[PDB]
């Protein structure tokens, strides 16, 4: 690459500039050894395979011997996946007239789970249908994210961050044994969902958790990073209805650094506000074998006339079943209030 | 005589009274087997009894909760069954001895959580005002938008002129439609909230996801909205300076920072 | 009929089946008092019974363990008594009702830990694949050495030509001696591992601390090594570029950074 | 192992690479040899331990 | 025979002995119903018995405490009732069997805490020397003052010439007054401590908040001070270099840094 900026810092009359030749070696599988680099450095020069490397040669500064720190923007995602990309038709999401080449979070999770350089799990252990459906839905919603790895933390932390960003659950299916992903969206039919009743497979419901409304916030601050410049930016989400009732102002700060656009951050912030101020009802029900096939994140209906609870849609939470011995299948569920608006 | 009765070794007749208040509506309950009249207020007797677990004051809001046990048919708790009321139900607890007209205030707080573990009982978790100090207090960001909820004490914008009173045309599971709002530009009501009278001087509020033509999208569904009841709808502010001044002409109170600086430091590397 | 039997109020005959598999060898056990034939597989009956504690799926790998209780003489668990097998024992749990030929898969995982609290019992802790996500994922360092285990998918080095098959001359507590390896230069086998067939198509692997002359040092002792069994020994790579290319001629795939830079920044203080 | 696994341990007190490798071999042997842990109950004969 | 008796299956006669020592004063107690003579020391029998909970050595000082249960009238524990003694009461635990003159040392430590849960019992928590390693170890600051307690091993100042022996004139709730100290300049004794003999070769020490004229202010009150007992009072060092040298002429050992530098870096912005 011919970089031409000899007078960037005012040239001789200033502090110099950037003039030279830049050579980039991305580290392909078949990448060869660059003759110039080995000749200049000498010695035993390997091919530097598997890692992106660059070789700059030219003017860096003038007048003063103190070179300045640099900042380089770099997109990625396709050179990953070793040699076999998975569902490449929906790998990337285009935003801002193509300026931002965001990646689908589902692809990130799939690479982390099956990536040979990260975990190296067999591709056969993943339920293809669920992941493909999730990727299709995310691409349709145009919900992309950008991330960088420098924390050197456990896979669990990064996966939890991704799930919280997208609002999805990843669990190992008890029946088939593969990893399944479920999105928390209002994309269900009321009829097809199973119903549970005192006479239809419900034993006892103990916890009610009426909750409260006078508490909870009225204003929410969302902080995000714009990938065009990498500068911190924030948006404000307000709850006028709750704000009017509140005697004094309350505010909380949530960071979604993975969000590359303000509109997407607002979309997720509206979901968070609705969840946190709608007053969810939490129930701890006891069920018989009829609730054997349920999995985390699966919504279903519950009815109990004696308790005065009409047909309600709830989403499964913690599961603790006892097939042998006590025969007690106890589930913890929450009211269904998860949805990601597109506007 | 209340203190004297407490010090008395043979006249101990404890009776605990609960008063749930929400603005102009009050609910009175007693733990005894007969109604008690106090300060011209009669406290109902709940079949099955109402009892608590004790009062803890250790300085830790998370640990100093107050628990109430009562049947599942309790009137005050029944409201939380479908949706939590918008306003908080203040609770005041009195202590008095049968035959005495004097009572002492013991606990003051508001409802924190309600659940129905059994069909024959209900557990209510009451929280004190000290728990409201766990949330952050920054409440300040140097961003472009207003960073202020329309109508707050900082915006200083009067929404009473913008109040619109209407009767909805049709109500669906998630959308409430009215022709009167159809005459406004798309997104005029976006960010606003709908308030209507539930009982007495108390109203329930619901925020609006989006406004488009004659259809209004209600966050969390339209359940609990009366199909013929009178509804008050207020607009919403996007937060942009152009939006703030063109619509509301509140630019002098604009709390946002549109074009003061985005990154420019005075200790950078190269100004140009 | 399995689902129908589960929904049935009078035909409930629960029976839990366990299948421990390690490659080509499978162990089948049942919790009933008689053997059960399923999918042409007969499950043995353990005198004393085999039972678990329940299945938990809460999303926390540390908390969602599966516990198995069985006598101390259980064949599959007996292997762990002296040394843990090199390979992980996959476990699959089925559920079926007596008299029905249909079963449903409930739990899938591998052995996590085994202990023998009493002579008459043994407790096995089974872990799911979700627990393998707690370890870090950095797996990258800018150091001089290769930073790659010889033979991994990154080195792309075929060890089959370097395989050496031999019968050990003498076996001691910590040292296994053979004259064939005496013909190689000192340290040729350092970093390699020894694999030999235990049963069927499964081999047990042991790393080598050091190689010197005709004597090989085995990490953790030589216990469990057959004195006359056939042993396969592979070499080991030190990781240095000179070592990588002179011995294996795999320099193009060398993942190390020998002399690119040790500290040199472009924002330091004085270049000279 | 089906897929690669790695962990990072810092021994900043070690001044030489050979010493660091010596201790790292010990750590590897400990963590991959499959230790057996026992919780025994003893009478007074184990008093002096 | 102690070890032989422990190994014996029929001669087990356990008896635990406790020895509380504070300098020249020793308290001996036994858990049996009769006094035991060992090493020319007789151990009293406490009506009601003395017993512990067990010895734990897990490497965690916070968890490896030793608990002693004894009546509320125990002589050694009675001292802590009003104020904790200045010196720590070392405790040594022996084990012996009735009829044998040989004993084995089991636990060594000092009193950590004492409480009286019931009038008929008292619980003593004993801590080992390992718990003293939880406090920081910095003990270094680049400040102007001395950063050394007068008389410590770092100041190297002999306080014996400055010792003053006097009989207090009047003792009040918080102030002890004496005319002899009235002849010294105000603040001469500020920072010093008062030590007097309690019993044997053990003294109790009290620090001084302030000295003004003939009146001395005692931190924490004057309770426990004998009204006619002989008292030894030492001065106190403010820590300033002028104070250190003018009064004590210990400037060469001054550990403070008065005027070396307050902020001046060699990598700042502008030297002028
Ligand atoms: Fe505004
Ligand atoms: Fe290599
Ligand atoms: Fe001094």
């Amino acid at each position: 690459v011919r970089i031409n900026a000899p007078e960037l810092f005012g040239g001789d009359k200033g502090e110099g500039g950037l003039d030279g030749t830049l050579d980039v070696l991305f580290g392909e599988e078949d990448q060869g050894v660059l003759p110039r680099l080995a000749a200049m450095l000498g010695g035993l020069v390997p091919a530097f395979r598997g890692v992106t490397t660059c070789f700059y040669s030219g003017l860096v500064t003038s007048v003063n011997p103190y070179p300045k720190k640099w900042e380089i923007l770099r997109r990625g995602g396709n050179r990953l996946w070793d040699g076999n990309p998975w569902y490449p038709e929906k790998q990337f999401v285009w935003l801002a007239d193509g300026q931002i080449k965001a990646m689908n979070p589902a692809h990130i999770l799939y690479l982390v789970y099956t990536g040979r350089d990260f975990r190296g799990l067999a591709r056969t252990r993943m339920d293809e249908a669920s992941w493909r459906a999730a990727a299709d839905t995310l691409y349709a919603e145009g919900f992309g994210l950008c991330f960088e790895w420098t924390r050197s933390d456990s896979f669990k932390n990064f996966c939890e961050t991704v799930k919280s960003h997208i609002g999805a659950e990843v669990y190992p299916n008890r029946q088939t044994g593969q990893i399944s992903i479920r999105l928390l969206r209002d994309d269900y039919n009321v009829a097809d969902l199973p119903l549970f009743d005192e006479d239809s497979g419900l034993l006892e419901i103990t916890q009610e958790k009426t909750g409260s409304t006078s508490l909870a916030p009225s204003q929410l601050i969302v902080k995000y990073i714009d990938q065009i410049d990498g500068a911190q930016r924030q948006i404000i989400v307000n709850n006028n209805a709750v704000a009017a009732s509140q005697g004094r102002r309350s505010s909380e700060e949530i960071e979604f650094l993975g969000v590359p656009t303000g509109e997407l951050a607002g979309r997720v912030g509206e979901r968070e506000m609705r969840l946190k101020t709608t007053g969810l009802k939490r129930y701890k029900g006891v069920f018989d074998r009829r609730a054997r096939s349920l999995n985390p994140g699966q919504p279903f209906l519950i009815r109990s006339t004696p308790r005065g609870i009409p047909e309600t849609v709830v989403r499964v939470g913690r599961i603790e079943d006892n097939f042998l011995g006590d025969g007690k299948i106890t589930l913890t569920v929450v009211q269904d209030q998860f949805n990601l608006p597109a506007t | 005589s209340f203190n004297s009765r407490e010090s008395s070794l043979a006249d101990g007749q404890p009776v605990r009274l609960y008063q749930f208040s929400r603005g102009a509506i009050r609910w009175s309950y007693n733990s005894s087997d007969r109604d008690i009249t106090y300060q011209n207020q009669i406290f109902r007797t709940v079949p099955g009894g109402i009892t608590d677990n004790g009062i803890i004051c250790s300085g830790d809001p998370q640990s100093d909760q107050f628990v109430i046990t009562a049947p599942a048919d309790l009137d005050v708790a029944l409201l939380y069954k479908t949706r939590s009321p918008s306003d908080a139900i203040d609770l005041v607890v009195y202590d008095m001895h049968y035959g005495d007209a004097e009572a002492a205030v013991s606990w003051v707080g508001q409802i924190g959580d309600v659940d129905w573990p059994t069909v024959d009982s209900c557990r209510i978790t009451c929280v004190s005002e000290d728990e409201l100090m766990d949330q952050p207090g920054l409440t300040d960001t140097y961003c472009r938008t207003c960073t202020a909820i329309v109508g707050d004490h900082r915006c200083k914008v009067n929404l009473v002129p913008y109040r619109v009173t209407l009767t909805p045309q049709s109500v669906s599971a998630w959308v409430i439609s009215s022709g009167v709002v159809a005459g406004y530009a798309d997104g005029w009501f976006t960010g606003g909230y709908v308030e209507w009278q539930v009982d007495g001087d108390n109203y329930d509020r619901r925020f609006i996801e989006q406004h488009a033509g004659a259809d209004l999208h209600i966050l969390g569904g339209t359940e609990g909205i009366p199909a013929g009841g009178q509804l008050r709808v207020y607009p919403g502010c996007d937060g942009l300076a152009q939006t703030c001044d063109d619509k509301f002409s509140n630019l002098p109170n604009f709390r946002g920072f549109n074009a003061m600086q985005g990154k420019s430091p005075f200790d950078g590397d190269q100004v140009w």
